[PDB]
């Protein structure tokens, strides 16, 4: 799973 | 709407509260209320949006893949047959995450998009889209999947081509844009050569920007460049 | 405020349905948020905040002649000694019912007055505050007694002075302006030629202002002209 | 008690 824009 | 009756600034304020508590279902609920007043968001009232929703959708994506992982180990050969009961259930969560994405999608289009004129909330918003209409894909199996997976390129595309005329390189929306077109193209689209160069390029004109910024944008923007790097570095 | 957080027009729903369920209490709470909302009312709100508050102080107003009377009897020669409990509570209800008149006056003063322009809006809260000041008057026996009383004058007499300018002589506020006026140079001020004085004239005015009419008009201006009869039957 | 302006 790569990184997406969260937190 | 079971929040007609409060006023929108009670909304935002309960939103802010049920973050403090963890409490990302009701602070959904609550920005949803917001929107349905039908005035525009504020960058403030946008992050709230965005952060409600990408709780509550994360953690319903994470069970959904516990789930499907069982039931795809479930038809290996030599498995148990157990019944209908793993099909069901992820079936279940799959229909509630595909409503919580219908959700913000009809938010988007209801008029949040239409009244978004800035740059930075019309970039916002059609990446929202996006990411939307990608977890929607990240579950689709039908007829229908092509035009879900077309729709999130429609929305991202829109957003990057607004966002490369009207927005600095390292402007956090556009580098977030940018991080999460690229992960589309890897794990949608089957596009890792295109995730990588999108990444890639993205990395690099934020880098030769960085001397624009003060040391709080700085920070900000390279905290999002570190995310692009962790991504090229897994998949190269 | 227990009702900041509720929307405007969701308190003036509310208002209306308290009204339909006999619920005068909550009427005037709801009605006292959206006075607190700081925006202008409409002539149905102004009506509305009206009925709410003179239900509520009706009652307290009932009850307290009924208390009131008990006492003066337990102060007559003859009576036995019961202690101070009929005090007690008359005091109790009395102390609740200058609580409602002292915050109706507090919406008057802040800001429904100051901001109110028109002829109709502006006799009907300086009328109410004639009202309420007589109801305060009501129970009065120290040493404001006699500033009260003024206050209540002083509110009257600018609601007439405005309505005799503005409006015309079959017009239902200025003729409950009047009868309230006349009931209160009979009841509180000792004046009982002036109120009679006042309920002819007021009468007379009127009645020779129908022919102006429409049915419906005639008919609301009728009502009130038959308050003034039906008074100055009992007076004379 | 004179009637005043209610109801
Ligand atoms: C640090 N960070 C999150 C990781 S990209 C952000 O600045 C951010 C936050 C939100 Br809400 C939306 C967007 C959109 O691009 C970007
Ligand atoms: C019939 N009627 C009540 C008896 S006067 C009214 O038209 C009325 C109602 C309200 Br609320 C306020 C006022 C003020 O003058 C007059
Ligand atoms: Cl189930
Ligand atoms: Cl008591
Ligand atoms: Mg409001
Ligand atoms: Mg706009
Ligand atoms: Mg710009
Ligand atoms: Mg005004
Ligand atoms: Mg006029």
């Amino acid at each position: 799973k790569a990184k997406s824009c969260t937190v | 709407g079971a929040m007609g009756s409060m006023e929108r600034a009670s909304l935002i304020q309960k939103a802010k509260l049920a973050e403090q508590a963890e409490r990302y279902e009701d602070m959904a609920a609550f920005m949803k209320g917001a929107v349905e007043k039908g005035e525009e968001l504020s960058n403030e009232e946008r992050n709230l949006l965005s952060v409600a929703y990408k709780n509550v959708v994360g953690g319903q994506r994470a069970a959904w893949r516990v789930l499907s992982s069982i039931e795809q180990k479930s038809n290996e050969e030599g498995s148990e047959e157990k019944g209908p009961e793993v099909r069901e259930y992820r079936e279940k969560v799959e229909t509630e995450l595909q409503g919580v994405c219908d959700t913000v999608l009809g938010l988007l289009d209801s008029h949040l998009i239409k009244e978004a004129g800035d740059a930075e909330s019309r970039v916002f918003y059609l990446k929202m889209k996006g990411d939307y209409y990608r977890y929607l894909a990240e579950v689709a199996t039908g007829d229908d999947k092509k035009r879900i997976i077309d729709s999130a390129r429609s929305a991202y595309q829109e957003a990057m081509d607004i966002s490369k005329k009207e927005m600095p390189p390292t402007n956090p929306i556009r580098l977030g844009l940018a991080l999460n077109f690229s992960v589309f193209h890897y794990e949608i689209a089957n596009s890792p050569e295109e995730a990588i160069s999108l990444a890639k390029t993205t990395f690099d004109e934020a880098m030769a920007d960085l001397h624009t910024l003060s040391e709080d944008s700085y920070k900000d923007s390279t905290l999002i460049m570190q995310l692009l790097r962790d991504n090229l570095t897994l998949w190269t």
